[PDB]
């Protein structure tokens, strides 16, 4: 899971 | 490389389980909030439990706002654009604080900084203002 | 390990995880990175793959044929495969060897070919795109 919008 | 902690990872797992329980078609901010409370051990849980935010109180307020869907989704459930924004803000919060991980406390902080979805509406209706939830997390750290 | 990733290289990885979520898959694999390279559209990787006749629907159809149908209620955690992590690590090593301080879409496709033994490499050679041809297409588009 990456979280860069 | 993954910055999310084990319990933050567990919160995301529970959030998808919670949305499928309600027959909802998205993983929204309110399911992330329920995953925080459902996890129980982290900082975000102990904080919300101090402000008087129960697991059934949120499930009750979610039922009044959205309610059960007709069919249970199958497979993975996509995030709302708002929930994706919350997770992005959780990373930015952990980076500004000088941390390299994303824990449950950063997910709750990013949730209130977005502060305009179902979760934020639920928290205010349960009596916990968004600025008061932020400080119960900060002083606990 | 995404420190030097360009904004579009970051976009590639985001689209990869959204493909794995939509397709009811339990990991972010090399084939989802390949799909993300095509979804990004504007980078050197997408243009290179288009010049070779590699389409989004053709890769997606090949991926669903290989993996098959999954559970009705899978776990919401979708980590990278160990093979996809190696592709990302080789993407950094490729850009470092070239003298670049950034990691763009072309370096991710090069790292994918460098690993060259997962679902993505399997789908590529099935769609008539030998791995050495993908590398030369990327290198020749980086020259001008």
């Amino acid at each position: 899971l990456v979280a860069w919008g | 490389f993954e910055r999310f902690t084990d319990r933050a990872r567990r919160v995301v797992v529970l959030a998808q389980e919670e949305a499928r329980m309600l027959n909802h078609n998205y993983i929204g901010t309110e399911h992330i909030l329920l995953g925080l409370i459902h996890e129980g051990e982290g900082v975000a849980a102990k904080s919300l439990e101090s402000l008087g935010i129960s697991l059934e109180g949120v499930r009750s307020q979610v039922e009044e706002i959205i309610g059960q869907g007709q069919q249970a989704p199958s497979g993975h459930i996509p995030f709302t654009p708002r929930a994706k924004k919350v997770l992005e803000l959780s990373l930015r919060e952990a980076l500004q604080l000088g941390h390299n991980y994303i824990g449950t406390e950063h997910i709750l902080l990013g949730l209130i900084r977005e502060g305009e979805g179902v979760a934020a509406q639920v928290l205010v209706k349960l009596g916990a203002e968004l600025t008061r939830v932020r400080q119960q997390v900060i002083q606990l750290l």
